[PDB]
């Protein structure tokens, strides 16, 4: 039977998938929402729910199914999900950015030449880096350095730790422009008379980090014959960080949220 | 001029005051009896088939 | 001077008698046993779209299968209903187009707004296409709504507070009404083509003939402006639309207010009205992006056609009561049926 | 056949449609309002370089079409919810003209302006263009602003008042206090998706057309921003 802290696993899949699919429903499903914003929501959320499927799959792989070469396979789709998760969040406040600091000509279609190639560098990135998982050095023989999640070696998975990093750092400094403009527009409404911008980016900067800096600290730190207990541990402030996306950037927006209370209601 | 004025006014209201007029039943008859005879003929009244509808 | 006033003054008083004595009964007495309409479900079948801003007018042609929309964007894309392919996309020289209408033939349309000028365009040309066949000017007033007599003449209503008839062959203001004290906001050519009422800004509803040139009556039982006028399909009476919320009917021979649609609930002003086929059904927008199936006797809503956002501009019924297009300011245009 | 040939026909213009649509959609739509006195007039033919006086400029590639009103009624009521769409309403108000006075009727179109409905969404601009004959009836002593509103006695300027140089005092706190008492209703029942946006100008003054290209970029941030949530 699938030992403890296996069911995790599988629950937390299910409910990423539950929320994410709901939203590329409704974003990709529904008429309209076809603006550059909503297409990388749309693209966030499709990674979301490849990274939920994957880990349900890997859940029946691990026992049901109990094939040892789908592992490898869900394992690439896991890491591709994942990649393009990331990748999405970045795409998104990179867009926020360039709408703040192009606001009069972000209404133009050189945005949705630059929303398609995001789309596409983001989904090429995640594909070359959960490619991977499968041949190219990942301890399909045993040579290279592999366990401290057996299915990938250690070099790889070190490698997207430091992308993770890498992409951390720019998302700060996006969000700190933000902030700057947004205290620039606050001491300005105020002087007209006589915090919810920081209460907001307190969530929106902090819980990504609060999430994904466990099991990126563990994949740095984490010998290959570290405890297995460590790797779940770890692993579910990563994936929390997948179904509370959808509520950061998907519940938040009004037409967003009045669509889903329509199908709800 | 406010003579004008007045006196265009005043015509208006004469020539309203003296135009015939019939009991507000009788226009409520009409227009109950036109709803009635043109009911069988209106798909938004009553829905139709979507063999002749073309929106169907 | 004040003689005047005084007649003035006693003439009203004698209208007012007259019609107290005239009100023998109102229409919702009379349609306390009338059969119930009950529940309209209605939902959208096919959302035209394609228009790149807010809709603020429509209308379609005799055949039932053509329409013309007129969107604030500078556009009069014609539409086919039946495959929604669009047949046309006519220019407008001003961006901000209040009204537009498709002539009886098919093949001429026209459209005013801000711009103060009645443009005429005519679909039939030598090289397949539309081309500019006439402006009308001389208004001195934002024009609220057009219609067509025919090919050849067009009747419009300004802003100013007067209704003018032009003819299409030499361009020419035939004929002038006037009377009115506040901007008349739309109206609704009779089936006949003889008689058409005008729902003024001051509340104030009148009736003119174009042959004689000079209004027959006067309504005022709106206690706010109109928004929106139609004429009901027996050529005898016309819904009213207001910025009270409340709905109303009249009748030409009765010469004053029948029936008032309003609830508690709505608090509201009615943005837009159209009679059905019938004339059993009286549809309306709404300021709060809700528009409602009123009912012409019970008075009791007959069901809600939500779905569209910000605002119905316009709606609008065929020849033969087969569809209703209900545009509003989101651009697009839902078919219900 | 004939099906093939209206699909053939539609596909041929939803080409030109998309032009429409990448040319429509860059270009900002401005609404200008005023009072007749208030250089309405002067102001659109210094920056320029029917029932509407349409004008169109482009300020950094920009595309601006702003729609006077002129050749029309004074009743507003009704045809300004059809500019519900403009990115913001260019308000020019008749300061100095204190209709013997002027000053109070465009303070309350203002606050007409404002809690109108449909106009919620589109941020007001307010322009004050007679600061040079406010200066100069203040300091002739002539029509005493104490007298028609009794609240300027006894008012203190505001400390972020800003004199410019070489300027009596007494004529920036009375512009002030005039800015004041407009912001007093701008600041209410706004909920924050509007702000209103006053500023001193002359009809010679060419900074006029990039104070309105600010005004129109903060009031899009500003939208973005509480669409966000970060306001
Ligand atoms: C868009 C570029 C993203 C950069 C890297 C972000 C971090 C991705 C980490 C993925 C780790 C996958 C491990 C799967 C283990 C089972």
């Amino acid at each position: 039977s699938p030992k403890a802290w296996d069911v995790v696993l599988c629950i937390s899949g299910t409910l990423v998938s539950c929320e994410n699919a709901l939203v590329v429903a409704i974003i990709v499903g529904t008429p309209a929402f076809r603006a550059p914003m909503f297409l990388l929501v749309g693209s966030l959320a499709v990674a979301d729910l490849l990274a939920g499927l994957g880990l349900v799959l890997h859940f029946a792989a691990v026992f049901c199914i109990g094939s040892a070469e789908m592992s490898l396979v869900l394992v690439g789709v896991l890491a591709m999900a994942f990649t393009a998760s990331i990748g999405s969040l970045l795409a998104i406040t990179v867009d926020r950015y360039l709408s703040l600091y192009n606001a009069l000509t972000y209404y133009s279609e050189t945005t949705v030449t630059r929303t398609y190639v995001m789309l596409a560098l983001v989904w090429g990135g995640a594909l070359g880096l959960g490619l991977l998982p499968v041949l190219a050095w990942n301890c399909l023989d045993g040579l290279t350095t592999c366990g401290v999640v057996y299915p990938l070696s250690k070099n790889h998975l070190v490698v997207l730790a430091i992308a993770f990093f890498m992409v951390f750092g720019i998302m700060l400094q996006l969000y700190a422009q933000i902030c700057r403009i947004v205290c620039r527009h606050a001491q300005q409404i105020a002087l007209q008379r006589h915090r919810k911008g920081i209460a907001t980016l307190a969530v929106v900067l902090g819980a990504f980090a609060a999430c994904w800096l466990p099991f990126t600290v563990y994949c740095l730190l984490g010998d290959a014959h570290s405890p297995p207990l460590y790797t779940y541990l770890t692993l579910l402030p990563a994936t929390y960080n997948s179904m509370i996306n959808p509520i950061i950037y998907a519940f938040r927006n009004q037409d967003v949220q009045k669509v889903l209370w329509a199908v709800c209601c | 001029a406010s003579i004008a004025q007045a006196r265009k006014l005043v015509e208006q209201l004469k020539m309203e005051a003296n135009i015939d007029r019939i009991k507000v039943s009788k226009a409520a008859a009409d227009l109950m009896a036109y709803c009635e005879a043109h009911a069988k003929e209106d798909p938004l009244l009553t829905p139709v088939p979507a063999s002749e509808n073309p929106f169907r | 001077l004040d003689q005047l006033r005084q007649e003035a003054e006693q003439l009203k008083n004698q209208i007012r008698d007259a019609r107290k004595a005239c009100a023998d009964a109102t229409l919702s007495q009379i349609t306390n046993n009338i059969d119930p309409v009950g529940r309209i479900q209605m939902r959208t079948r096919r959302t035209l779209r394609g228009h790149l801003a807010k809709i603020y007018a429509m209308h379609w042609g005799t055949d039932s299968r053509l329409l013309v929309s007129a969107s604030q964007d500078g556009k009069l894309i014609i539409w086919d209903s039946y495959t929604t392919n669009k047949v046309h996309a006519i220019p407008l020289r001003s961006s901000w187009v209040m009204t537009c209408a498709y002539a009886p033939s098919g093949n001429y349309v026209a459209c005013g707004g801000l711009d103060n000028i009645c443009s005429i365009y005519n679909l039939k040309t030598r090289e397949g296409n539309v081309r500019v066949s006439r402006e009308l000017a001389g208004h001195t007033g934002y024009l609220s709504c057009c219609r067509f007599l025919d090919d050849n003449q067009i009747v419009t209503s300004s802003g100013d507070t007067t209704c003018a008839l032009w003819d299409i062959e030499t361009g020419q203001q035939t004929t002038t009404f006037t009377g009115h004290t506040g901007d008349v906001m739309s109206l609704s050519l009779a089936p006949d083509t003889r008689l058409f009422v005008s729902g003024a800004c001051d509340a104030s509803a009148k009736l003119w003939d174009v042959r004689e040139g000079m209004c027959r009556q006067t309504f005022t039982g709106h206690e706010s402006d109109i928004n929106a006028i139609c004429f009901f399909p027996n050529g005898n009476a016309f819904a009213t639309g207001s910025d009270d919320a409340t709905c109303r009917l009249f009748d030409l021979r009765a010469d004053q207010e029948l029936m008032t649609y309003s609830h508690d609930n709505i608090i509201c002003g009615i943005t837009s009205v159209s009679f059905s086929k019938s004339g059993r059904l009286l549809l309306a927008g709404y300021d709060d992006f809700n528009c409602n199936v009123w009912d012409a006797l019970k008075a009791d809503r007959a069901g809600v056609l939500a779905g569209h956002d910000n605002r119905v501009s316009c709606l609008g019924v065929t020849d033969d009561g087969m569809a209703v297009a209900t545009g509003s300011w989101d651009s697009f245009l839902k078919i219900w049926n | 056949n004939e099906e093939k040939a209206q699909r053939e026909a539609n596909k041929k213009i939803e080409k030109q449609l998309q032009k429409d649509k990448q040319v429509y959609r860059a270009t900002h739509r401005l609404l200008l309002l005023g009072a007749g006195e208030s250089g309405k007039n002067t102001i659109v033919k210094q920056m320029r370089i029917s029932g509407i006086f349409e004008t169109k400029f482009q300020v950094d590639k920009v595309n601006f079409h702003m729609f006077d009103v002129g050749a029309q009624r004074d009743e507003r009521r009704k045809w300004i919810q059809c500019f519900n769409d403009v990115t913001a309403i260019i308000f020019v108000v008749a300061s100095s003209s204190y209709q013997t006075n002027r000053l109070q009727a465009a303070l309350k179109l203002f606050d007409s302006i404002w809690n109108n409905k449909w106009l919620r969404d589109t941020s007001v601009i307010l322009f004050l263009n007679k600061q040079d004959l406010l200066a100069e009836k203040v300091l002739a002593g002539k029509s005493k602003i104490e007298d028609y509103f009794p609240e300027f006695a006894r008012y203190t300027t505001p400390e972020d008042a800003t004199p410019e140089p070489g300027e009596d005092p007494r004529v920036t706190r009375a512009k002030y206090f005039i800015r004041d008492e407009f912001l007093r209703i701008s600041t209410a029942s706004g909920d924050g998706r509007h702000y209103c946006y006053p500023h001193f100008t002359c009809s010679v003054d060419t900074e006029n057309i990039r104070r309105v290209f600010n005004d129109c970029r903060d009031i899009i941030q500003r939208m973005h921003l509480r669409q966000y949530e970060l306001l």
